[PDB]
């Protein structure tokens, strides 16, 4: 368990980090699903506003 | 005049559609090199604190 | 097993950042369904001068 | 105005969120600071009688 | 009034990938907090075996 | 053997933590700066496309 | 043991500074890339106005 | 005859700005991925001499 823990420190961390940072790219992946509901939005009402 | 005015209603309703559609589709490609380059910064910083 | 529950509760607490980042950004398409809006104000101004 | 209603509602919503990840960094701590008080503790009562 | 709307559109997706960054940041923060707070449960049960 | 032990490995420890410390400031900044990369990035370039 | 620890101290010493070149380059890419996330902001908020 | 010849200094001179910035984007991207390249082309080795 202490030779283990030597690497179970950088496991632990590198799987917080892993986790932390699949975390900031969910957040971030809701931003280009925002980003995706302007595209969609822009697509049906500003082609509309071209038609007009 | 009109011919220019269905210039501006592409134009605008475009830069519109396309600011929040690349939002995603780019942060989407700065994620992943964040993914890249923090299993390369666990990969030193955490090998000091192993030697501490 | 405090190795484990160092992990598993950092683990959770950057699934908990992750669960509330997420609804600020569930907040932030409630305001990217306000720029569809104001996508469709620029269709009923282009219609404005249609009418006109 | 449906824009500008986005406006605040994000902004908000995100300032809120980052008091809320700000909150989950000091309850992380706070948690660490009783996981190494219980394992100084519980380790130094195992001990304890195995020295007495 | 579609070219002031288009204005604060941008203004709005600046703002709210500027605030997202900070949350993403203060996520960041929540996750380093957690890959050392899970060393240092781990350094005091080290610490405490070893004197025992 | 053991006494050159103590007093080499916690001199290295102490030129050691005077690294980790500017090794976990770069990887808490990494995280950080790339946040700022996931909306600067995005902005960036699609505002090229409108910069046309 | 004792040449494994005069090899660990040596080792500990080597690898100290081959991660302080690794480090060094990354807190040189850290102090730059600071400085980057404003060209990029620069970026964004310049072709930002150019998109308004 | 006026409209012919504006759209062509148009198209001419929406080339001769967009290019510069375009140039620029191409740029800081790379800054970052080339600095990040100098690092990861070290810590290809250092990385299995840390791990031993």
């Amino acid at each position: 368990a202490k030779q283990e823990s030597t690497e179970y420190r950088r496991q632990v961390q590198s799987l917080t980090c892993e986790v932390d940072a699949l975390k900031g790219t969910n957040e971030s992946l809701e931003r280009q699903m925002r980003e995706m509901e302007e595209n969609f939005a822009v697509e049906a009402a500003n082609y509309q506003d071209t038609i007009g | 005049l009109r011919r220019q005015v269905d210039q501006l209603t592409n134009d605008k309703a475009r830069v519109e559609v396309e600011r929040d559609n690349l939002a995603e589709d780019i942060m989407r490609l700065r994620e992943k090199l964040q993914e890249e380059m923090l299993q390369r910064e666990e990969a030193e910083n955490t090998l000091q604190s192993f030697r501490q």
